């Protein structure tokens, strides 16, 4: 698991808009 | 040397199972209602970054805690009613880049430091 043993997570602030249809 | 270790600043609110389609941007957008931009932690897979569905938001303000918890508890986001619980967690520096990346967006506000010049 050469590429499964790395740990890197970078927060991604994206707008889905899922809540737009109810707000 | 006292940093205020007895003061639980590492306190935050726990958000329950959210839509996999919801990202950190959406999460911050929801909390933008209160206008309080502080730490936000989304449980994402360590390899592919898959939204595990667990969200956390650390903001420092006792008033705002009880407010947001009661206010958002039962609020629907994409069909998912927000279940807000109380919890505390200390961000390890081994994962500082994650929290730092969060404050990267908050830096636009953090630039304003207390005490205006001399």
């Amino acid at each position: 698991g050469s590429k499964s043993q790395y740990i890197d997570i970078m927060p991604d602030f994206s707008p889905s808009g899922l809540l737009e249809l109810e707000s | 040397g006292a940093m205020g270790n007895e003061y639980k600043d590492n306190a935050y609110i726990y958000i329950g199972n959210l839509n996999r389609e919801l990202t950190e941007g959406d999460i911050l957008t929801v909390f933008s209602e209160y206008g309080v931009p502080v730490d936000v932690i989304l449980s994402r897979d360590e390899n592919t970054g898959e939204s595990q569905g667990f969200a956390y938001l650390k903001y420092e303000d006792q008033r705002s805690t009880i407010l947001a918890v009661d206010n958002l508890n039962g609020f629907k986001i994409g069909g998912r009613a927000l279940k807000i619980d109380h919890t505390f967690y200390r961000p390890k520096r081994s994962l500082q880049k994650y929290y730092e990346a969060v404050k990267e967006e908050l830096d636009r506000d953090i630039v304003s430091k207390n005490n205006a010049e001399k």
